């Protein structure tokens, strides 16, 4: 009850982190859990209308929240519904030119040494360096 | 770095074909204009009275001592010099403070002419250092150049230490793309244009110290005549104690001269 | 005597020559600021 | 049942400051070096 | 015979070609559209790079434009553009910095920043005083390099604004952009100093709310528009259209902005 509680108070901004940091989707999932949103989303059913529309646009902002400024300037220019499509095709773009830059073995050494450093599931490595791939020929 | 990150990080080069002349280029007119500003305004036009190559009043210099080495006898440092030694001295104070700003950098002679008080050889050792550190940057980044390694300097990171070590990607990732476009840049100037430039900037004063010099000589050979003269042949409390200075004590009367300057310079900025 | 005067005058100008030189260090523009300079416009 | 945790704590980003190889080119431009390095750590603290 | 001026800086040619499309077809000719670098009125900027000629970098939430996420929001985001000199000449805003480090003197730069600082306050204090909120926030990046900038950037900020008799809340640029991009409606009017991470802010912002065109304030006086992606360059267009005397011009636009973001040309 009281993680609920505490979670529904920050995302509201009511009570912000002990340092005062950014209310990230980074620092929530490091510190509530990973799956924060899903019980999150299920702790809002048990409150009034009015708190579970705030509860689903505070998550909604905070997802967004997952890319950097520069990201969000880059590629959420035609709308945020549209971004996550726009981010995928330019890091496509940005692998391609990587493959057709300096090969393809070493590519994939590197796609795998980021994967790594990025925390991604090897199902979604496999599939995006399977994609640009494919997107090359 | 806790969450699934949307992007994987490649290398920021999206700007392909850029031309190491062009950053070479931009880099000269930057630092052209930093120097113009920093200096202030080029000096006005000062025309020679006469013109003599330098070149013509180093020979003429070492044309006269050699004729007149007849009169040297060395003494101590701490002993009145001779008029040769003195005649000596100045002319190669002024040679060599000529040659230094026109960049023919010999720490032998300059060390030895030039040098008079500790400021001095604190200078004359920065100014050695500087010039050292210049010319083996210079020949490793040609070596670099040839090599094919990135002309810019890249710190020694380990970044799948930094994405461990930090909660949040966004400081991480703005690290890298600032050292990649760092190390993807040549921070090399043209300096061909700077030391045109600097000429420029210092030509009055040369051509001042040229003529000054030459008026030396012409005053110093008169004395070399009446010496050899009188040679050949063979109130007062004022020019009693008249003597030449011993060589310590002109090093501590040029420390006193050049204090005074750097105080008048120093009081005339406020 | 007055050669010896004389004498006294002439040395007493070398050696005012000698004294009014003064070696003159000059200071240029660390080029640090132009490299700070070269990488800020390059928006780094 | 005592108190958990907590949630509203989040351990400080510990930064590290970049250390550059000690080469000519490095002793040349130590001030320009120094001062990448203190904006990069002044970044790590702020957060951008 | 009408003009409208299209100035480019760091705009895929994608989104020129674009936005030449859609300005012909909807126009119809009666007014022409002429390229150029600089501009004072009848003015569209594409790209996120800023033009030559701006002091002020204002932006807003339009209503008819507003994304569902952030519907209801009204925060005004005003970034003070110091004058731009050529790519290749050093920045006011990097000068400003580095000449006092290097002991150049600083009189003419100061005087222009303070100039250029005093019109983007009075533009923001006029904002703050039009939607009735009574506090501003100053944004500037905590950087030690930029600890001559900002300095001067709050002291005069703050001077005019007092002096306007408003109060200014100083912060720095992390915070501010999250609280922005994930509870905007606790900010009333924000100025932003002239720093790129700044510019990034404002651009995030502009996009994440659904695509906004951004309005510029020039030395001479006056409006143009800008954008930097399919959507916000068709509502930039609409909007100079609409200045221009356009009214159901300017709705199409935005209509169709508003339904097909990426390929507008062909939606209308």
């Amino acid at each position: 009850s009281t993680k609920m509680q505490t979670l529904h108070k920050l995302l509201t901004g009511e009570v912000s982190f002990k340092n005062k940091a950014p209310v990230k989707d980074c620092n929530i999932v490091h510190q509530f859990g990973e799956n924060w949103a899903t019980e999150l989303s299920a702790y809002a059913k048990t409150l009034p209308a009015e708190q579970q529309k705030i509860i689903v646009r505070q998550i909604a902002r905070v997802k967004l929240t997952r890319y950097t400024v520069a990201e969000l300037a880059a590629y959420c220019g035609d709308g945020p519904a549209l971004l996550d499509e726009t981010a995928r095709a330019a890091n496509i773009e940005q692998g391609v030119a990587f493959v057709k830059a300096k090969g393809v073995e070493a590519f994939e050494k590197y796609v795998a040494e980021e994967s790594t450093n990025a925390n991604w599931k090897p199902e979604e490595a496999k599939k995006f360096i399977e994609d640009v791939k494919a997107k090359a020929k | 770095i806790s969450g699934v990150s949307p992007l994987l990080y490649f290398p920021p080069t999206t700007t392909s074909t850029t031309n190491r002349e062009d950053q070479i280029n931009k880099n000269t007119n930057i630092a052209i204009q930093m120097i113009k500003r920093y200096k202030g305004e080029v000096p006005p036009h000062y025309t020679r009275k006469s013109s003599a190559t330098i070149e013509q009043v180093e020979k003429e210099i070492d044309a006269l001592l050699g004729g007149a080495e007849k009169l040297r006898k060395t003494s101590t440092d701490d002993q009145p010099m001779d008029k040769l030694t003195l005649m000596e001295r100045c002319l190669r104070h002024a040679l060599w403070s000529y040659h230094k700003e026109e960049g023919r950098y010999d720490f032998d002679q300059i060390g030895r002419w030039v040098v008079y008080t500790p400021e001095d050889e604190v200078k004359l050792a920065q100014l050695k250092r500087e010039v050292e550190a210049k010319e083996k940057l210079a020949a490793l980044r040609k070596r670099r150049e040839e090599e094919g390694l990135p002309g810019g300097p890249v710190p020694r990171i380990n970044w799948p230490q930094e994405y461990s070590s930090f909660i949040d990607r966004e400081p991480v990732v703005a690290k890298r793309i600032r050292y990649d476009t760092l190390a993807s840049t040549t921070l090399e100037r043209d300096e061909k244009q700077i030391e045109s430039t600097l000429q420029q900037y210092r030509r009055a004063s040369q051509d001042k110290r040229l003529d000054d010099l030459v008026d030396l000589l012409e005053r110093f050979k008169p004395v070399l005549a009446r010496e050899a003269i009188m040679q050949r042949l063979t109130e007062e409390r004022r020019l009693l104690p008249v003597r030449l200075r011993s060589v310590n004590e002109v090093r501590e009367i040029m420390s006193k001269t050049q204090a005074k300057k750097s105080a008048e310079a120093a009081e005339r900025n406020p | 005597v007055i050669h010896f005067l004389q004498e006294k005058r002439a040395e007493q100008k070398l050696r005012r020559v000698l004294d009014e030189t003064y070696t003159e260090w000059t200071e240029e523009l660390d080029q640090a600021h132009v490299t700070d300079a070269i990488t800020r416009s390059l928006n780094i | 049942r005592a108190d958990e945790v907590d949630y509203t704590n989040l351990p400080a980003p510990k930064p590290q400051k970049t250390v550059w190889d000690d080469n000519i080119e490095t002793e040349v431009l130590r001030k320009y070096l120094d001062g990448l390095s203190q904006y990069d750590m002044e970044e790590a603290k702020y957060g951008v | 015979s009408k003009q409208l001026t299209f100035i480019s800086a760091g705009a895929t040619a994608a989104v020129l070609q674009s936005a030449s499309a859609i300005v012909s077809k909807v126009a119809g000719g009666r007014v022409q559209t002429k390229t150029a670098k600089e501009a004072g009125r009848h003015a569209v900027v594409v790209g996120p790079e800023t033009p030559i000629g701006v002091h002020t970098a204002v932006t807003e939430v339009p209503k008819s434009a507003q994304d569902p996420l952030f519907s209801g929001v009204s925060t005004v985001v005003v970034r003070a553009v110091l004058p731009r000199a050529a790519p290749d000449s050093v920045q006011l805003r990097d000068a400003l910095d580095v000449y006092a480090s290097a002991g150049i003197d600083t009189k003419e730069e100061v005087r222009s920043a303070t100039e250029a600082f005093k019109k983007s306050a009075e533009v923001a204090v006029g904002k703050a005083k039009a939607k009735g909120v009574k506090r501003i926030v100053l944004v500037v990046k905590q950087a030690s390099k930029h600890n001559c900038i900002n300095e001067l950037f709050k002291k005069i900020s703050t001077e005019t604004i007092e002096s306007a008799g408003l109060t200014t809340e100083v912060v720095g640029t992390a915070a501010v952009a999250n609280q922005l991009i994930v509870n905007p409606e606790s900010l009333g009017v924000v100025l932003l100093n002239d720093v790129a991470a700044t510019e990034q802010i404002e651009l995030a912002f502009a996009g994440v709310v659904g695509g906004v065109s951004r309005v510029y304030h020039t030395v001479e006086g006056g409006k143009i528009s800008a954008g930097h992606s399919f959507k916000s360059v068709a509502l930039a267009v609409a909007q100079e259209l609409r200045e221009l005397g356009l009214s159901s011009e300017a709705d199409k636009v935005e209509a169709a902005a508003s339904k097909n973001p990426r390929a507008v040309v062909s939606a209308l």
